[PDB]
């Protein structure tokens, strides 16, 4: 499926 | 109740959408892919950057531990079929011009020579049929390749003289430019066949044939179009500097030749660290492992190179470099003619066009006369790494998806023999620019990415989708 | 009526509008069986989702047909289209009704006899039924004032052993709490601002998110004025509302305003009455999503470190440039404090009814219905790069790894226009021949339904903080959308009836659609249902009410707007987080729609089979209603997945039957009952089986409803439920045992992702009890639903970001993996052995991040919850003291409701009632960090006159 | 001759009736105008929907009146330019404009 | 105040 996300700094 | 009112007001009518609407989506839609998730995956592959410290978007590329499910090129795998070769499939169906002709069938061959050099078999007899062929069959890589080579050739013996009148964000209409575009595909197509050992008779007569002509094109094949905007930027620099922060450094096997050959556009695209002012690449998958060794404090963002994105935002997108096709005759000369001479010119006429894109023009002259001079290439086979070396580095910020490939035809960069851990204990037994063996590796057989996953999406809904094979699996036409 | 032959329930105003929601339809949540009613988030202004018998329409038009007076209202929602980055929920068109209005709502939720209101009807009906006249005494008006607080009900369960750090080492700038265990020293933190850093014990600040909000006030006005004559009524009510919510500052808004006046005269055999009513809303919303909004912020804090005391701006280290964490995040009270995401929306709604009655037994009437809107969205945000990236650690210290890049700034509006327009024409026949009775009617039904909006949007703003088109250097980016559909029925309906003990009812419908091929406009649906009262005609006095139920018939539906006929798009490329549009580069250019049409579409049809018993005792003081229904939604037109490589991404076509069975069960009785002492319980139960039974073969049998690019995905599969859910498991061996890397000890993905549950409750209940002695009322309701999942990036964010109680598993030493083995591999064979290798200290952060042995089905979590659902304490004050007053009657109330959340040992992290998503089938997939749910307490005068 | 004659066709409704303590009006309206400019470019739409009502009880008298009005215009732009009639009056007095 | 054009002939 579509969307995607970021990850985080760290 | 007028119930004849479901003519989509928000589109326009069918009719009045003639081909040179559709045709100038295809090059931008190509480009999309080929400039944007796939040129970030190949920069990967290609070691030429590896993910930040302190950021964590790529870490399963660089450590190799995606999978079929991860999607990493689903977004590349509609646009480029979906996109850009059903508008190509409309333009031919609604102009005759045989110019017009050439350019769509020219894009569209590219654009198979992208799927295929990703996942080795592609659609493509089936393709774009729509409820006619809901599932379509995956053609093999040969097949691909050999088929859109007779495209080309087809639609090249079509033209009649008449001039292209369609938006042409490429070339702006020179027939003479697509034609160099189209011997410039088939002296790339013909070198895969060759090394792949495929009728490599005819191929390397054909190919010597080609170079000789000479014709080929002028400047760079690109999309030249990006303005530091919103939704009109350069899709590599959209997604990595303004969708996400910065994400990638430099990585060790390019930072270490760089550094090695004296070269200056090792200041093109990568920066200093922010901590000692020197350059520093981080050896592929090894982030976990140098914040491990090192600690949290000493492997942060300002202990290794950043890569610079500010040369990004207009930047446009290659499809095939003047020094890549200058280092390629290099190599037909160097390796089917007894021509030294014409090897060593088409060799420095690639690292002068690219010491002039890179804004260094007139300092080529720091590798052809230092390190990388033709001088010192004693073996033939002294002369093909060079060759190679170069169109390594030519293909840095420029065309990662290329360079990928010819790392895997021409296996140059060789991959080292040491393990990353091996090279981080004790540099010296490091050959600089030498590929690593990602440190944290997913691939159960080790070594190097061959290909990428065949697209999600293609596997839900299409019944005859080849089935996932690991990352360490050849493309049809890597061979060793 | 209630001769009818299926499932329904009635509710007055005066529980409806008890509890002093908002909401007419939020107060019902788990108070009827089979209308699965829930909200979106805590946020004020929010939709209400109401989903009768499951989902049937795969994507995705699930609420019932809320009916008024009974013309169809307005339920269009306004919620962000992009829930991952910037979600957002602006209500549901039925939120705008004042409960103060309502007499009597009834919910018809079976799908065999729809012949009245039509194709909308099959997803259910509500039923509402307005206030009229008197005569009473005095005057005629009433009025309620209200005032209730909101406070944080279920934040997640932190650990706080750790603080600040990553990789187990101390830091002085983590969004995360991976460091050494708290030691009570002094150790520094934050940026450095003029050679100065802040200075701490390290310990731990267990209350620094939940002191972080406010309590969130409301207050509410409400005044009605009433009269009637033995040939004329009229009702005249207004109400206000005004919340700013718990999130701190003015973000969390929400004003309500309405004003209604409704009247009816008679004249003879003619009536002609009307009803007209105004709604405003001015909704503001404190912005969710991965990137800079509050709680993402929030939630990416150290255990250690004081939130409230980054409030001061005057405090440099609190100013953007040098906050304390650079890594994608900012100040909370910065972004509530500087974005922008309002909304204002102007509606018209009314009717008009003329009745005729004429020959003894014949009745005409004409009804007519209009229903408009005009939406204004306004949403900004700062050029943070402008601002704050020179010169300061945030940053140019960071450089592309900065959160001010490329943040420079956005302003967009868009106006919406909404209008629907209903007209009825009708006969009816109504005659008593001996002992039979006969109702027949026939009508005709016209429908047109209109959306248009227009948008306008620019970024790179030129003075950092005005949110004007004007303010920026680069071109503007416009979008301009409209939509219309018309319908045309003729209906039939004819009601059989003997001896007031055998009812038997014939319904039959033709449609025309205008979103159908014009080939193919016409269905037609019919439907029967019988009733048998075996009460009367059966003695005692035992049996107060014995009646059984039958039905059997079709609801047909057409599909949504423009999906015939082919289409050209304005050329764009979507990819990974943005998109590359044309014109490029002065040339304007359109591409082939990835939607491909179709003409060979047929119309949908839903067949539902139903069968339920009722039964009174003891003159009401026993009752039970039990319902059995078989539910299939057939042909429904719909953008079916398909393989790109055909030149579409979907095609649309008739689907196959999605299926809904289940049982509706309630049981109330009053075990005690004097004369100034009452004691009620009630029961209800509901158990629905949902099955996609079939999705056409030929393009696979899987479809995605909503799902991350390589991450958990919830789908559409053909021989399971609606809404399964796949994400990434690790590997095992073929004896069990967990596969983990050589060299790092984390987990290793399989090969493809697991099923891991879908989205439906296994089963559902609610319990109530409602006391009354002489004046006081009390009322107490428990919302019990069971099974399901549903992603929860709160989770998600707080295992990565090393602040979940879990992620203090092993005391954060290094450990080996319970069960794990080595795979090995070589060439192809593949061997297994007990695994030596620890996940170091340095790594354990990453394996909770990634889900430890779990991966992405980690954050799966469990949807089930019992809840307080509401609390109503009322005092009717006695008729003698007022006497001396200009009162007729006076109610104190104290209510509280969503008062208590109890979920599974596993989730202890959300109250499942959330999502990004909105309020329909896609909202089922999960929550992005929704704002945390809220507790609601406050009190209510209720004054007549 | 180039101009046509203008058609508009005009219905109103209303509803009333009264009691000691209270009275009720409701009314509609639509007017559709079409005029002499050949073609429906020169046209309108309008409709109209009141309810007007009172009530007495004791001293106390509420009323309201509320309404609602709906306009589509399209009109024959005017100007020293491309529009129509400044193109009509710039005709040779010899050339048949019905041609 | 704001312009007019000439004809033509
Ligand atoms: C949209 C739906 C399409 O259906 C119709 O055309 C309605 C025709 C029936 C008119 C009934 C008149 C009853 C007379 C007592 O409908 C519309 O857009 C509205 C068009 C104009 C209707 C005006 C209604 C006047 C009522 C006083
Ligand atoms: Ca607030
Ligand atoms: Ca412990
Ligand atoms: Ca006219
Ligand atoms: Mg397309
Ligand atoms: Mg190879």
């Amino acid at each position: 499926g579509g969307g995607g996300g970021g990850g985080g700094g760290g | 109740c007028d119930l004849n009112i479901n003519d989509d007001p928000n589109y326009p009518m069918n009719d009045q959408v003639t081909a040179d609407l559709i045709f100038p989506s295809i090059s931008a839609s190509i480009a999309s892919a080929v400039g944007g998730e796939i040129y970030n995956y190949a920069g990967f592959f290609a070691q030429y950057y590896e993910q930040k410290p302190e950021s964590n978007q790529y870490n399963t590329l660089c450590e190799y531990t995606f999978t079929e499910s991860s999607q990493q090129m689903d977004y590349s795998y509609r646009i480029l079929f979906a996109g850009a070769l059903e508008d190509a499939k409309q333009v031919l169906e609604k102009t005759t011009n045989p110019a017009d002709r050439f350019a769509t069938t020219i894009l569209r061959a590219y654009a198979f020579q992208i799927m295929v050099d990703n996942t080795s078999d592609s659609p493509y007899s089936e393709a774009l049929q729509g409820n006619a062929n809901a599932t379509p069959k995956w053609d093999t890589g040969e097949t691909v390749y050999k088929g859109i080579l007779g495209e080309i050739d087809a639609a090249e013996a079509a033209l009649d003289g008449s001039g292209m009148d369609v938006p042409d964000l490429i070339f702006n209409k020179n027939i003479a430019q697509w034609k160099g575009f189209a011997n410039a595909l088939r002296l790339r197509m013909y070198l895969r066949f060759i090394d792949a050992n495929i009728d490599a008779a005819s191929y390397t007569e054909k190919v010597k044939t080609l170079v000789q002509n000479n014709e080929f094109f002028t400047g760079d094949v690109k999309l030249d179009c990006f303005l530091d905007e919103t939704d009109k930027r350069n899709p590599w620099y959209n997604t990595n500097a303004v969708g996400l922060t910065g994400n990638h450094c430099a990585a060790y096997p390019l930072v270490s030749y760089l550094s090695s050959t004296g070269d200056p556009r090792i200041a093109y695209g990568i920066s200093k660290t922010d901590a000692d002012g020197k350059y520093v690449g981080q050896l592929p998958g090894g982030k976990t492992h140098m914040q491990s060794i090192l600690g949290t404090d000493n492997w942060k963002n300002k202990n290794v190179s950043a890569i610079d994105y500010s040369i990004g935002a207009t930047k446009p997108v290659y499809f095939f470099t003047q020094a890549e096709l200058q280092f390629l005759i290099a190599e037909v000369y160097a390796r089917f003619h007894n021509d030294d001479a014409n090897a060593k010119s088409a060799y420095e006429a690639g690292v002068t066009a690219d010491f002039a894109v890179r804004g260094f023009a007139g300092q080529e002259n720091t590798i052809l006369e230092g390190a990388c001079a033709w001088s010192a290439a004693s073996t033939q086979a002294d002369k093909l790494n060079l060759i190679y070396m170069q169109k390594w580095v030519s293909l840095f910020y420029m065309d990662h998806m290329e360079a990928w490939s010819e790392i895997r035809r021409t296996d140059c960069p060789k991959l080292s023999s040491y393990s990353a851990a091996q090279i981080q204990a004790s540099e010296s037994v490091y050959t600089p620019g030498e590929l690593v063996a990602p440190w944290t590796n997913g691939l159960e057989a080790g070594g190097l990415m061959k290909r990428m996953t065949y697209p999600l999406s293609a596997r839900q809904q299409n019944v005859n989708t080849p089935a996932g094979v690991p990352g360490s699996t050849p493309v049809w036409w890597d061979i060793k | 009526e209630k001769a009818l032959g299926y499932a329904a329930t009635s509710v007055g105003g005066e529980k409806i509008a008890e509890s002093r929601t908002s909401d007419v339809m939020s107060s019902l949540a788990g108070k009827i069986a089979g209308v699965q009613i829930s909200s979106t988030s805590s946020d004020p202004g929010a939709s209400n989702s109401v989903i009768i018998r499951g989902v049937s329409s795969l994507s995705g038009t699930n609420q019932p047909l809320y009916v008024v007076d009974g013309v169809p209202l307005n339920n269009s929602t306004v919620y962000s289209t992009d829930g991952l980055n910037s979600g957002y929920d602006f209500g549901n068109g039925a939120n705008a009704i004042n409960p103060d209005d309502v007499a009597n709502m009834t919910i018809l939720k079976g799908a065999a006899a729809t012949a009245l209101y039509g194709s909308r009807a099959a997803n259910g009906v509500v039923m509402i039924t307005t206030k009229s006249g008197r005569k009473e005494k005095g005057v005629g008006i009433e009025y309620n004032g209200g005032v209730q607080w909101s406070t944080v009900l279920r934040l997640p369960e932190f650990q706080n052993e750790f603080g600040m750090g990553w990789n187990g080492n101390h830091t002085e700038l983590e969004n995360g709490s991976w460091g050494p265990r708290f030691d009570g020293s002094m150790q520094l933190w934050g940026n450095v601002y003029n050679n100065s850093q802040k200075l701490k014990p390290y310990v731990a600040m267990p209350d620094n998110i939940k002191d972080f909000f406010d309590a969130g006030f409301r207050y509410s006005n409400s005044l009605s004025f009433n009269g009637a004559t033995d040939k004329s009524d009229y009702y005249v009510s207004f109400s206000q509302i005004s919340d700013d919510g718990m999130i701190p500052t003015d973000a969390d808004s929400y004003d309500k305003y309405t004003f209604s006046a409704r009247g009816s005269h008679k004249a003879g055999a003619l009536t002609f009455s009307s009803s007209l009513n105004y709604a405003y809303q001015k909704n503001n919303f404190a912005t969710t999503g991965q990137g800079l909004s509050m709680l993402n912020s929030l939630y990416q804090t150290p255990r250690d470190i004081s939130i409230i005391g980054l409030e001061d701006q005057n405090d440099p280290f609190n100013t953007p440039g040098y906050y304390y964490t650079p890594y994608g995040v900012m100040n909370p009270y910065y972004i509530l404090n500087n974005y922008l995401n309002e909304y204002e929306s102007e509606r018209f709604y009314g009717k008009f009814q003329l009745d005729y009655e004429f020959l003894k037994y014949f009745k005409f009437t004409y009804r007519m219905g209009l229903d408009t809107t005009t939406g204004q969205s306004d949403k900004g945000k700062p050029n943070l790069y402008a601002l704050y990236y020179e010169g300061t650690p945030n940053g140019e210290g960071q450089g592309s790894s900065s959160p001010f890049s490329g943040e420079t700034g956005q302003y967009s509006e868009q106006i919406t226009r909404r209008r629907e327009i209903n007209q009825d024409i009708m006969v009816n026949f109504n005659m008593p021949v001996n002992d039979f009775n006969i109702n027949a009617l026939v009508g005709f039904n016209g429908n047109e339904r209109k959306v248009s909006y227009q948008y306008s949007e620019v970024n790179d703003l030129t003075i950092p903080t005005w949110f004007n088109l004007k303010n920026s250097g680069k071109t503007p980016i416009v979008e301009q959308h409209m939509e219309l559909r018309r319908l045309m029925g003729v209906f039939g309906q004819f009601e059989g009836s003997w001896k007031n003990m055998l009812y038997l009812t014939v319904t039959a419908r033709n449609d025309w659609s205008s979103t159908l091929p014009k080939e193919n406009r016409s269905f037609f649906y019919p439907g029967i249902t019988g009733s048998f009262i075996f009460s009367e005609l059966l003695l005692q006095d035992v049996i107060t009410f014995g009646k059984i139920r039958a039905s059997w018939g079709k609801t047909g539906n057409d599909a949504d707007v423009y999906m015939v006929n082919p289409v050209y798009a304005q050329s764009s490329n979507r990819i990974p987080f943005g998109s590359l549009t044309f014109p490029l580069g002065g040339v304007n250019a359109y591409s082939a729609g990835n939607v491909l049409g179709s003409n060979t579409l047929s119309p949908e049809m839903t067949t539902e089979s139903e069968v339920g018993l009722n039964m009174a005792f003891f003159k009401n003081r026993l009752s039970f209603d039990v319902s059995y229904y078989n539910r299939n939604t057939d042909k429904q037109i719909f953008s079916l997945a398909m393989d790109p490589a055909s030149g579409y991404t979907a095609q649309n076509m008739n689907l196959g039957k999605i299926r809904n069975r289940g049982i509706e069960l309630l049981i109330s009785g009053t075990p005690i009952r004097t004369k100034d002492f009452s004691w009620e319980l009630t029961w209800n139960f509901t158990k629905n089986w949902s099955k996609v039974i079939s999705l056409p073969e030929e393009l696979g049998g899987i479809t995605t409803i909503y799902g991350l690019n390589g991450g958990t995905s919830m789908y559409a599969i053909t021989g399971m439920p609606v809404g399964v859910f796949k994400a990434q498991v690790a590997e095992r061996d073929p004896q069990g045992r967990i596969v983990v890397n050589s060299s790092t000890g984390l987990p290793v993905e399989a090969s493809e992702f697991g099923i891991c549950g879908d989205m439906n409750n296994k089963y559902q209940m609610g319990v109530s009890t409602n006391l009354k002695y002489k004046g006081i009322s009390l009322g107490i309701d428990f919302d019990i639903r069971q099974g399901g999942v549903m992603y929860s990036r709160t989770k998600d964010i707080n295992y990565f970001t090393g602040n979940a109680i879990q992620t203090a598993y092993n005391d954060r030493n290094p450990l080996i993996v319970p069960n794990s083995v080595n795979k090995i591999v070589n060439g192809e064979n593949v061997t297994y052995v007990e695994n030596t290798t620890p996940i170091t200290s340095s790594n354990i952060y990453k394996y909770w991040g990634d889900g430890g042995s779990d991966m992405g089905s980690c954050f799966l979590v469990d949807k089930s919850y019992v809840k307080l659902r509401s609390v109503v304490l009322g005092w009717d004050l006695p008729k003698r003291w007022l006497a001396k007053t200009p009162f007729q009657a006076v109610k104190v109330s104290a209510y509280g409701n969503n008062l208590f959340v109890w979920t599974p040992s596993s989730n202890t992290f959300i109250d499942p009632e959330m999502t990004s998503f909105g309020n329909d089938l896609e909202g089922n997939y999960g929550e992005y960090t929704a704002n945390p749910s809220s507790r609601r307490f406050g009190f209510n005068l209720m004054v007549k006159f």
